[PDB]
């Protein structure tokens, strides 16, 4: 089966460069034009660039014209994407895509797993945890604020509490830092006898924090 | 045309 | 470039039903239009090209039609596998490829009212000079929910952010979390902090409220 | 000119198979060569083409990334490496010589063909069930649950041929084939003449004689 | 890829007629087009290439026509040796080769209504755990016939397969077999089994019936 594997993503600062690469396997690579498509955090899709089988022609989306450069090497079955002058707006998952081969149809049949590109001026910072105290069912939870970059994983009582748990998707604040909340619905009977602790993990900052959530004084 | 056919021609002459 | 707008953004349906989603282009594309299916954590999958031609290996219950500026994707009868997100894409001659914003296909279920909770900022977060009030809506359906913040019975705007989960696999409900973030000095210049929830499953708007200091 | 395909047979899904086509009485290195397959629906579909010196290879959309075409001019032979086989690959596979014209991708010479069946089923002998007649009567034999094709049915060791309709086999959801064979005879001969169908499945080495007797 | 569609799918003619079949493409193929003849059990044979060039050895009664998206194959006077299936094939530049689904030329004859026979599952097959009901349509023309199974006069759907013979060479008729297969559990849960045959040569659809476990 045809396989595409992208590489070279990461967290980069605005205004700097980053080269993406996509390795093809089990495919007559030199026979097909190749595209790049990206997916913004809002799940919108955006075509980036196309290159012809021999590299004789290249086209770009108006948003990346002059800053991005697509190229390929048929002897190594590798597609490239040189990105320069990167902005926050370029934050996306970048797929390399194979042109279907239909002469009339610029559709993509095979996609790679994608590679993540975060454009941020923010530095790797661990999260601050604050409790949402509860006061015949009650809702309590943890506020996980101002961390970078994604993701964090939230568990409750080291995984022994799965039911009624909701870990909301992270939201990006105006400071360039991410925040989320995780909440659990529990029996109002249980608040004075059982202890509830969230277990936030932020692997980029080597962070493993716990916080006991009890009703307010 | 940015959406012109970017692929090789499979029906080109393959003989000697 | 050409703007692709899909209608609607979220379609509610049950297995067996016949669903149709619309894609509209800002200028004519003729038949140079494709439909994709995408499921969370994966790349899109090709379904239809040239407006109406089925891609190989796609089940026959997918169909497509249209020409010019209006196109529709149709699923003859839904299967569990068909719940996902669908994008239209054009490739009109001398026009750079653009995609629609996508349509989310969710499972239909009976209406469930949200359980609304409000949480004041903790004492340790205030010590950092920042206050974030949280309004929680748990296990509700349908997805449309209006959360209005009211500080001192004055409707707020532009100082909050909302976070909603995906449709839960077990009960097909949603959960929403709105975060009102204020300055510590701005937080203690007011008394009443309430969020007002408007939902199809509530005869009245419900209001959860607290008074700073109690 | 001569082309002969080889390497066909039964292969389980996901496995691989290598076909070969031996060209004779032809300067093989001078021509591009194709592979063309034909599904049980009788639809033809181009599979691949290789240039006269392997300089280029082009593939059908449905096999790109799983099939590999190659050639050994020093042996006058065409190769086709088929990997990750699906049920949709079950077909007759012909090697075809490109005509030689610069602008015409047409096939002037073909091989006899080779059949490739993608199936998890094992070799099974058929069960032969009678179809009992109730001025012209109808009787027959239902040949069911066998793999692979074919079987051959006679009537009265071949002495009865007029009025015989042996239907083509059909593939069942079980992955086994099954067919019918019927014959119209005079109803005056039901109590007098004996009717036996002779079924043979050489992949199973099974020979079955079934007497079809009238019903009350 | 380019879609090749052939019109009609089957064509009835008699020896000596002038026959034309057509091939339409999804998009223009210029004149990059070929025609092949194929008979059962044999590889295809080249007839026409570049839309209208006769292949050496092909009888001159064959000729191709057309440009762009619509093409024709014409047989000036049909010989008894030309009853076969004919495929078109494009090789337009920058397009992967596609074949049409084919057109079968079949011998013309008068209408002949089918003889209908039904067969309950044998006692032997009932010792097996599966019950096959078979309806036989013998020596009919034209080939288009509709068979329907009614179990307790409930219409059946999706539990039957049919099989059609090649055109007979003595009388040019067709015969058809329809096998309805059930579990033995489902066979014994119903009483009346029938096939209803609709065909051009029958005034009304004739129905053959039987009941399980009864003479």
């Amino acid at each position: 089966q045809v396989q595409l594997v992208e590489s070279g993503g990461g967290v980069v600062q605005p205004g700097r460069s980053l080269r993406l690469s996509c390795a093809a396997s089990r495919l007559t690579f030199r026979n097909f034009g190749m595209h790049w498509v990206r997916q913004t955090p809002g799940k919108g899709l955006e075509w980036v660039a196309v290159i012809w089988h021999d590299g004789s022609n290249k086209f770009y989306a108006d948003s990346v014209e002059g800053r991005f450069t697509i190229s390929r090497d048929n002897s190594k079955n590798t597609l490239y994407l040189q990105m320069n002058s990167l902005r926050d707006e370029d934050t996306a998952i970048y797929y390399c895509a194979k042109d279907w081969g239909g002469a009339s149809d610029r559709v993509f049949d095979y996609w790679g797993r994608g590679t993540l590109v975060i454009v941020s001026s923010a530095s790797t910072k661990g999260p601050s945890v604050f409790p949402l105290a509860p006061s015949g069912t009650a809702a309590l939870g943890c506020l996980v604020k101002d961390y970078f970059p994604e993701p964090v994983t939230v568990s409750w009582n080291s995984g022994a509490l799965t039911s009624g748990v909701h870990t909301f998707p992270a939201v990006l604040q105006s400071s360039g830092l991410y925040s989320l909340s995780s909440v659990v619905t529990v029996p109002s009977s249980s608040l004075g006898t059982q202890t509830y602790i969230c277990n936030v993990n932020h692997k980029p900052s080597n962070t493993k924090v716990d916080k006991k959530v009890e009703p307010k004084s | 045309n940015p959406n012109a056919n970017p692929n090789a021609n499979p029906n080109a002459n393959p003989n000697a | 470039d050409i703007q692709m707008t899909q209608s609607p953004s979220t379609l509610s349906a049950s297995v067996g039903d016949r669903v149709t989603i619309t894609c509209r282009a800002s200028q004519s594309v003729s038949t140079s239009l494709a439909w994709y299916q995408q499921k969370p954590g994966k790349a899109p999958n090709l379904l239809i090209y040239q407006a109406s031609t089925l891609y190989r290996g796609v089940p026959s219950r997918f169909s497509g039609s249209g020409s010019g500026t209006e196109f529709t994707l149709t699923i003859g009868s839904l299967q569990p596998d068909d719940f996902a997100t669908y994008y239209c894409q054009h490739y009109n001659s001398y026009s750079r490829i653009t995609f629609g914003q996508g349509t989310r296909l969710e499972i239909k279920r009976t209406v469930a009212a949200p359980s609304v909770f409000i949480f004041p900022p903790s004492d340790e977060q205030l010590k950092s000079g920042t206050a974030s009030v949280v309004c929680l809506l748990n296990n509700f359906y349908p997805r449309e929910a209006k959360v209005q913040w009211k500080v001192d019975n004055a409707l707020q705007s532009g100082n909050s952010q909302e976070s909603v989960t995906e449709q839960d696999s077990k009960d097909s409900t949603y959960s929403l979390s709105s975060t009102l973030t204020l300055s510590k000095a701005d937080y203690e210049k007011h008394k009443v902090y309430a969020c007002e929830v408007t939902h199809q499953g509530l005869s009245s708007p419900v209001t959860k409220s607290f008074n700073r200091g109690e």
